[PDB]
């Protein structure tokens, strides 16, 4: 009926890790190659994604126990979850009012059309936007948002993980935190765990489609040359 | 391999 000391500690360091890697001022965005509105927006969104990958790596290194996995597992976890964690963390700038991601100025407001001009087809965008709204409607507590990103990152069922048992144990402890938090701390949350765990299933499908689209870009050098080294390493198929 | 990721992972 009450979170343990060990639970509240996990939550505190998860929240702090997030606050240290997500800057609500978005002032770093002015350093990206500017947005243009052929593929006008691929330079700017490639930089947005590359920069966000670095933040996600930074968050991951502060998840309890992630750092004590092998470097091989850390990479395996990161290479397969980065795009999902980006999709999750982006919900913090998504607006149901605008149906867009609003990051400061009108120059870093990303419409659906902005993302088609970076290569995406509506068969990736339609479920991406649908996913942001259902997640936004979930009205998650900050504690929950961060738990969910950490649970997503610590999935043992990803291509290439080795110490499967250890990652599952980490992820199990985080789920128990999440369930306890929702029960104790979230009025009317009796249905919320299930909804959140469904959002993880949605992220897998988004991952699948998105990784197909990545493949078609990366096979055209005139577009892959517009990506960043971090992006190509992380979304690339090297093992 | 994963030169940047290793570095970033410290
Ligand atoms: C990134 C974040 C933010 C917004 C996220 C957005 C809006 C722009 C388009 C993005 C990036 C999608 C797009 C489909 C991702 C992709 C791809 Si891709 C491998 C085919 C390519 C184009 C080469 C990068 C996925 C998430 C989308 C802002 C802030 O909330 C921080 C957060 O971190």
């Amino acid at each position: 009926h009450m979170l343990s000391d060990e639970q509240m500690q996990i939550i505190n360091s998860l929240v702090e890790a997030h606050h240290k890697t997500y800057d609500d001022s978005y002032s770093d965005f002015v350093r990206f190659r500017p947005p243009v509105r052929r593929l006008s927006m691929l330079p700017h969104l490639a930089d947005l994604v590359s920069y966000s990958i670095q933040k996600v790596i930074g968050f991951a290194k502060m998840i309890p126990g992630f750092r004590d996995l092998t470097a091989e597992d850390q990479i395996a976890l990161l290479k397969s979850s980065a795009i999902e964690i980006i999709m999750l963390r982006s919900n913090q700038s998504f607006s149901l009012e605008d149906m867009s991601w609003s990051c400061g100025g009108p120059d870093f407001k990303y419409c659906i059309n902005d993302v088609t001009k970076a290569g995406h087809t509506l068969e990736l965008l339609e479920p991406l936007v649908k996913f942001q709204v259902g997640l936004k409607k979930l009205k998650l507590h900050e504690e929950e948002h961060v738990l969910l990103m950490a649970i997503c990152l610590l999935s043992p069922d990803r291509p290439g993980v080795q110490d499967h048992v250890r990652i599952e144990a980490l992820q199990d402890r985080l789920c128990d935190v999440l369930q306890a938090y929702i029960r104790i701390q979230h009025p009317g949350g009796r249905l919320l765990y299930a909804k959140m765990i469904q959002k993880l299933a949605d992220l897998r499908s988004l991952n699948e489609e998105h990784s197909k689209q990545y493949r078609s870009l990366s096979f055209q050098p005139e577009h892959s040359m517009q990506l960043t080294p971090l992006v190509l390493e992380v979304f690339g198929s090297e093992v | 391999k994963h030169k940047i990721l290793h570095r970033l992972l410290q």
